[PDB]
RNA sequence: UAACGUUAUUUUACUUAUUCCGUGAAUCGGAAGCGGGGCACUGCCCCUCUUUUUGGACCCAAGGCUUGCUUGCAGGCCGA
RNA sequence: GUUUAACAGCCUGCCCACCCUGGAAACGACUCAGUCGGAGGUAGGGUCCAGCGGCUGGAAGAGCACCGCACGUCGCGUGGUGUCCGGUGCGCCCCCGGCGGCCCUUGAAAAUCCGGAGGACCGAGUGCCGUCCACGCCCGGUCGUACUCAUAACCGCAUCAG
RNA sequence: AGUCGAUCCUAAGGGUCGGGGGAACCCCGACAGAUAGCGCGUUUCGCGCGUACUCCGAAAGGGAAUCGGGUUAAAAUUCCU
């Protein structure tokens, strides 16, 4: 019954990321902990060169 | 005159395992580069119930070491182990419970499971619910590392076999009193058919060498040779004593 | 040489058509299911009269080999009539019975008094 | 201009995904290709007897240069230069009152008729190939030639030999006379074969080959025998 | 208890026969380079292969050098 | 006896789930039972999900009931009236929702369908490139289909108390 | 009968290639192996993916689509509207 032949399309979709697959709050987490994560690569990696800068 | 019980087993057909709803085999990544040197980062997705098996097994979701798409795997699970926690296999993982390590970096002491017996081979030691296996001592001349399986036989086995630390999870499940034939009958009927058990003595003699008599009774000796031939080695077999401690 | 892939896989060689030097059937066989072969004969039970005088079809007996599409085309080259749609069953006596109405174009009286029943 | 970055890739264990690289030597082989390489692999590791052994050693690079060179002067005729010499020697039969034609000098070949001259002392120069198989066709022909004073040598190639002939293969050539403007060389050639193949033959009557070991069992001795020597030094 | 020789039982070395295990046969062996550390002085020695606060994502090369000719773009080396 | 099918549109929005404001002990909310709340309750306002829910089209022209005229041998003829308004439930059959109990028992696979991450590549100026939108057009094979399903249509040597 | 079923899918299992056994009828059954092929653009050739069965196995498992009203001596969610 989904079948887009017999299916209207806003009616199988949702106009999100991830949007039919993953839910709200999951989507928020995963944007959340990508930026964060990225962020604290960062963080690490310019630790390091000052580390390596100081010895 | 007839073929007993015992011999009936191995053609099979009614005694096979019943494995329709099991999970399939639980073991660990095919050991390749990145566990060989360094260590590879999975997560637990699931922790599931096998039918017929008494420890529960995790879900573990890796990143393939040089395709683009996910590696799944089925771990043993280990006492402690949650879902979303980190796994970590290789030589360099951390001594964690849960991760995966080669026995050489393993220290003296340590709690195991899921041991390797040929480096490659996936794990077959202490995979039962509440086992484990002990690392005594290694060999650094010969590659090699002794430890304490759960009956008690120390066992060398090659440094590089892998094995997950800590125990298997489940334990303590024996120690309940079953109180019912129904409760065996279900724990039966998903492992194979192996219950109810009829009493050599309760037979008649053309099906069993402890059947028939006007009493019920063995009428010999009940240890046998360990040689002697099927259908003729029933009851305990090679003993090398019997009775009480 | 540069190989990415740890598997072998079975290069792929040229084929060739059959080009026979003798045709191993001297000649196309004669097509046995023609029109006149398909159709038998119209039934002339009560049952087939009352049918061509209400629902406008025709009954007629057919090979029980022959598909609803070759009873249509047997019907038009026989009789220079359109069908609307073609029913099929076969009998407990083993013979094919078809069904066969016409369009509102064409009468079914007419074509049955044309026929001969 | 500005808009243009680096973009490098981490490549490491848990780093970025390796890009396409040479996997041949892991390839899981066809099994034609797995056996031929597992009979090379064999033969290296056991010990070959002295009279196979003396089939690895061939002519030299130059010397077998030289000898192909003198040799592709003296390839017989193919099919359809005999059958022009046919139809000439027909034509000209009933006209010429059948003239008298020279003695044809070519390279012989075949196995039987190699065989035969040799046994008649007719040969001058018995060109062996390396690869004969099944090799008891040819593992006593040195053995032969030697007893028959008959200089041989043994080349790299029945596929080479076979070209000569205009065959695909051939298991070994003879000459039984070379021109009168080729002697001398011939005699240089026979000379330094003679040297190479000839007068060694007592002394590989009694070498054994093969009994090489693969490359990392080599490094391990390698470095078992340099620790040795470090203690012992 | 050794020069000669016979006999029997053990220990041990090699890998290609043979047997077994794993894989979608995916980095095996040696060496050398980039980096970190000791020495004393310009060489020696000792180490590593990049990923561990997070239930995210990660493929099909960016860049540099070099040729066809002036690029629809295409061909090589490094990157690897 | 006083009926309303598939299907199309609009409305509605159970029990849950989700979102916005706000920040709670004198703790409050709450079920038959439970349970929930600074990891954000009560409260106010919203989103979504089921429907075998409502209205309309289908559709009264149909079916049913009643009252009449006519041929009176063969008009499957001809006409009218009504099909309305409420209640009730530990009731019975089916479907669904949401909780709770039980397991050393945790109670299939595949075809198929839908959605998503990425963005190589791609077009024009009064026409080009796309378009899962609406309407319009054509086609849809083969075999089974009667009947009994049982104190006589199956088996039991039968039209057999099985 | 495009709409009800078979037909399609796979279950326990069955039947097989190759290989291994076997005097042979046959036995094991994807286990000893250059798999079937699948996508893009096309001078129909090139490029890229490709883990040895694309077979049988359910008229109660899964599953594309029909409803009223009428009609026969005997058929209908199949005939008529
Ligand atoms: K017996
Ligand atoms: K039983
Ligand atoms: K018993
Ligand atoms: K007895
Ligand atoms: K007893
Ligand atoms: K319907
Ligand atoms: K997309
Ligand atoms: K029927
Ligand atoms: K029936
Ligand atoms: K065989
Ligand atoms: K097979
Ligand atoms: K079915
Ligand atoms: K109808
Ligand atoms: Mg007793
Ligand atoms: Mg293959
Ligand atoms: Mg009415
Ligand atoms: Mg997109
Ligand atoms: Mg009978
Ligand atoms: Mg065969
Ligand atoms: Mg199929």
């Amino acid at each position: 019954e989904y079948k887009r032949s017999r299916l209207s399309r806003n009616r199988r979709t949702v106009n999100r990321a991830y949007g039919g697959v993953l839910s709200g709050s999951a989507v928020r987490e995963r944007i959340i902990r990508a930026f964060l994560v990225e962020e604290q690569k960062i963080v690490k990696k310019v630790l390091k060169i000052q580390k390596a800068k100081e010895k | 005159g007839r073929v007993i019980r015992a011999q009936r087993k191995g053609a099979g057909s009614v005694f096979k395992s019943h494995t329709h709803h099991r999970k399939g085999p639980a073991k660990f990544r095919s050991l390749d580069y990145g566990e060989r040197n360094g260590y590879l980062k999975g997560v637990v997705s699931e922790i599931i119930h096998d039918p017929g098996r008494g420890a529960p097994l995790a879900r573990v979701t890796f990143r393939h070491p040089f395709r683009y798409k996910h590696q799944k795997e089925l771990f043993v699970a280990a006492e402690g182990m949650y879902t979303g926690q980190f796994i970590y296999c290789g030589k360099k993982a951390n001594l964690m419970v849960g991760n995966v390590l080669a026995l050489r970096s393993i220290p003296e002491g340590a709690v195991v499971c899921n041991v390797e017996h040929k480096v490659g081979d996936r794990g077959v030691f202490a995979r039962c619910s509440g086992d484990y296996a002990i690392v005594i001592s290694h060999n650094p001349d010969n590659g090699t590392t002794r430890i304490k399986l759960p009956s008690g036989a120390k066992k060398i086995v090659p440094s590089g076999c892998r094995a997950m630390i800590g125990q298997v999870a489940g334990g303590g499940r024996t120690e309940k009193p079953m109180l019912k034939a129904g409760n065996a009958y279900h724990k039966y009927r998903v492992k194979r058919n192996c219950w109810p058990k009829v009493r050599g003595v309760a037979m008649n003699p053309v099906e069993h060498p402890h059947g028939g008599g006007n009493h019920q009774h063995i009428g010999h000796a009940s240890t046998v040779r360990r040689d002697a031939p099927p259908g003729q080695k029933v009851g305990l077999i090679a003993a090398r004593r019997t009775g009480r401690l | 040489k540069i190989r990415t892939k740890v598997t072998f896989h079975r290069p792929k060689t040229l084929k060739k058509d059959r080009n026979p030097k003798y045709p191993r059937i001297s000649a196309p066989g004669r097509n046995k299911l023609d029109q006149y072969g398909i159709l038998k004969y119209p039934l002339t039970t009560e049952s087939a009269m009352k049918k061509i005088e209400d629902n406008n079809t025709l009954v007629f007996i057919v090979d029980i080999k022959a598909d609803k599409k070759k009873i249509k085309d047997a019907v038009k080259k026989m009789y220079d009539i359109q069908t609307k749609k073609v029913n099929t069953l076969i009998r407990p006596d083993g013979t094919k019975k078809a069904y066969v109405r016409l369009t509102p174009d064409y009468d079914a009286l007419d074509v049955a008094n044309k026929i001969g029943i | 201009n500005p808009l243009f970055e680096k973009r490098p890739k981490q490549f490491g264990i848990g780093g970025a995904l390796p890009p396409k690289k040479d996997l041949t030597r892991f390839v899981r082989w066809p099994q034609v290709v797995r056996i031929q390489r597992k009979r090379r692999i064999l033969k290296q590791r056991l010990k070959v007897p002295p009279s196979l052994n003396q089939f690895s050693k061939t002519l030299d690079k130059n010397l077998a240069t030289n000898l192909f060179k003198m040799l592709l002067k003296y390839r017989p005729e193919d099919k359809a230069a005999k059958k022009e010499r046919l139809l000439k020697r027909a034509q000209a039969e009933a006209e010429g009152k059948t003239p008298e034609t020279k003695k044809p000098i070519i390279v012989k070949y075949g196995l039987k008729h190699i065989t035969y001259l040799i046994e008649q002392n007719k040969a001058q120069l018995v060109v062996i190939a390396h690869d004969v198989d099944p090799i008891e066709l040819v593992v006593w022909l040195p053995a032969l030639c030697r007893k028959m004073e008959i200089p041989y040598c043994i080349v790299k190639g029945k596929a080479r030999l076979g070209s000569i002939v205009h065959k695909k293969t051939a298991s070994a050539l003879c000459l039984t006379t070379v021109k009168n403007e080729d002697k001398m060389e011939f005699s240089r050639i026979l000379e330094a074969i003679k040297a190479n193949f000839n007068d060694k033959y007592e002394e590989n009557r009694k070498k054994w080959g093969g009994g090489v070991m693969g490359s990392k069992s080599q490094a391990r001795t390698k470095a078992k025998e340099r620790v040795l020597a470090k203690e012992a030094a």
